[PDB]
């Protein structure tokens, strides 16, 4: 019955008491379907919010706490009602509780709290977590609660708009460039997260990011054994490549290209795409970028995924190597119509999205303009793989930019 | 990863 436990949790014999508030977190906890909504109604968050303050008892501080967190893990309705019970200064205060699984269930519901939006997360913030909560980055604390910590530190970077303060942004940069230090794979998943989160915001924190100093430490886990490491460190360093040249270079000056040979041959087509994203974002850049590129022999790994890769792929394909005529030399697009470019370029003029076929079509016509004085020779090629044909198809394509180009380049 | 989670077991 859910009456019985309300009506015992507030008994005044302790034994039973700390009985039926552990029931109530046991009914709020093993099942799929915990009856929060009856739990609220019947009264219980002021007893648990007042149990939380029995520094006397610190095993019912935890059931109690632990009791709040699974009510706060609900719908925005259930964590915002433990919100207005007034809990949170209340988890404040144990997070300096001597007792640290006592302290550990004061992070969790700290972090449902913050999980919730930007207002519970702001509020949260300006009642001063972010010191507590960091000062538990150290040897001493067992790797459960620090995961508990990454993942409440997750919590506070993951709302863009409105993002929290740039105090708070500074306070927790050192943190996660501590915390990537670390070996343990959820801990790096949730702070290379953390990073790709705060490098979305755009070139500011990506510049607050790199004085950092924490891409040297960022970058060679590119390489690392777990994929999903992977994939959030490829995130996060393609955010940080979105940003201007010298924060590229700074990027590219941990030898990051290093890495991306394992990357463009991945398994994985996902890799594979955000791979070649990156490095579509690195052709846009200087032209020492562009031979930064071609230095490493990626030129015809991206080729390749532009030929036989999956669609996502060869749409960044087509954009690295169109970025790459826009802002390349004469002999680095030279070197590019040199190895089986063209072939495999033109047939994705034939597909539906029409910003792929744009990005062919400019591609083709800013090589042709780069190499007037050889395009004798660059033109007979399209003839081989039936360019010319998709082109003067083209030539019907509903929109307007594209048909005109066609006629435009048919030269 | 996940913005709220239950806690089930303590140990």
């Amino acid at each position: 019955s859910l009456e019985a436990i309300v009506q015992n949790a507030s008994s005044d014999n302790q034994g039973i008491q700390l009985s039926a508030v552990q029931a109530a977190r046991k009914l709020l906890s093993s099942d799929r379907n915990p009856p929060i909504d009856d739990l609220i109604k019947s009264g219980i968050l002021p007893i648990l919010v007042h149990c939380l303050e029995r520094d006397d008892n610190p095993s019912l501080q935890f059931e109690a706490a632990w009791a709040l967190t699974n009510i706060a893990s609900g719908t925005s309705e259930q964590t915002q009602a433990v919100v207005q019970s007034n809990a949170v200064p209340l988890f404040l205060r144990l997070l300096h509780s001597p007792h640290q699984n006592v302290c550990e269930q004061a992070v969790w519901a700290l972090g449902n709290i913050i999980g919730d939006g930007p207002q519970c997360r702001d509020y949260v913030i300006s009642l001063g977590v972010v010191k507590p909560l960091l000062s538990f980055i150290s040897p001493s604390i067992p790797i459960t609660f620090l995961r508990n910590v990454t993942w409440v530190m997750v919590n506070l970077c993951r709302h863009k708009d409105p993002p929290p303060p740039m105090e708070t942004i500074q306070e927790i940069l050192p943190a996660l460039c501590v915390l990537i230090h670390h070996t343990d794979v959820n801990i790096l998943v949730d702070t290379v997260w953390a990073l790709s989160y705060l490098t979305d915001a755009g070139n500011e924190q990506i510049q607050m990011v790199i004085d950092s100093g924490i891409v040297p430490h960022l970058v060679p886990l590119l390489s690392h054994q777990e994929v999903k490491v992977q994939t959030a460190a490829l995130r996060a360093v393609g955010n940080i490549v979105t940003g201007t040249d010298e924060q590229t270079q700074v990027v590219l000056n941990c030898d990051a290209l290093s890495h991306f040979p394992a990357l463009l041959t991945h398994p994985k087509e996902k890799i594979n795409k955000e791979a070649v994203w990156f490095l579509s974002n690195i052709t846009a850049g200087n032209q020492q970028q562009v031979q930064a590129v071609i230095d490493a022999n990626l030129v015809p790994m991206i080729i390749h995924l532009l030929d036989k890769g999956d669609f996502g792929t060869q749409k960044e394909a087509a954009w690295a190597i169109s970025n790459l005529t826009i802002s390349g030399r004469k002999d680095q697009v030279a070197y590019l119509i040199q190895q089986n470019v063209i072939p495999p370029f033109c047939n994705l003029l034939t597909v539906k999205d029409a910003q792929v076929v744009q990005v062919v079509l400019d591609g083709l016509s800013n090589i042709l303009k780069m190499a007037e004085d050889e395009a004798e020779t660059i033109g007979n090629l399209i003839e081989e793989c039936g360019g010319l044909e998709k082109i003067e198809q083209l030539q019907n394509h509903e929109n307007e930019d594209i048909y005109k180009l066609a006629y435009e380049i048919i030269d | 990863g996940k913005r709220k989670k239950i806690r089930t077991i303590a140990a």
